[PDB]
């Protein structure tokens, strides 16, 4: 086996392990981001504010 | 004397009644109430 290719493959393995760790971190951050978006941005803020706005719209449209 | 000072107290009290001023309503009060007063009123206000 060629020693140069040996060192190339070792470097490849190290870089791929670094990639794996970085992707694990990315997955955690994306899970947190999804939690913040679906549950809070639209789940609580969006739903409540939209409910208020549509209720007011209906009230004042029936009061035309 | 004491009866006279009580007369003065009554005069001061009724004077204070006269000086009392209750704040008249403002702008959006009138706007929303007339826009919720009567059907003709709400139409006139939504026009205005």
């Amino acid at each position: 086996m060629n020693a140069n290719k040996q060192r190339q493959y070792n470097q490849l393995a190290h870089e791929l392990r670094e990639l794996q760790t970085n992707l694990q971190e990315t997955t955690k951050q994306l899970d947190i981001m999804s939690k913040q978006c679906n549950e809070n941005l639209v789940g609580q803020l969006g739903k409540v504010h939209g409910s208020w706005l549509i209720g007011s719209y209906i009230y004042y449209m029936e009061q035309m | 004397e004491s009866l006279d000072r009580c007369i003065d107290d009554i005069n001061r009290a009724v004077d204070s009644m006269s000086t009392l001023y209750f704040k008249p309503p403002g702008i959006f009060h009138n706007a929303i109430l007339q826009g919720a007063s009567n059907k003709a009123s709400i139409r006139k206000d939504i026009t205005r």
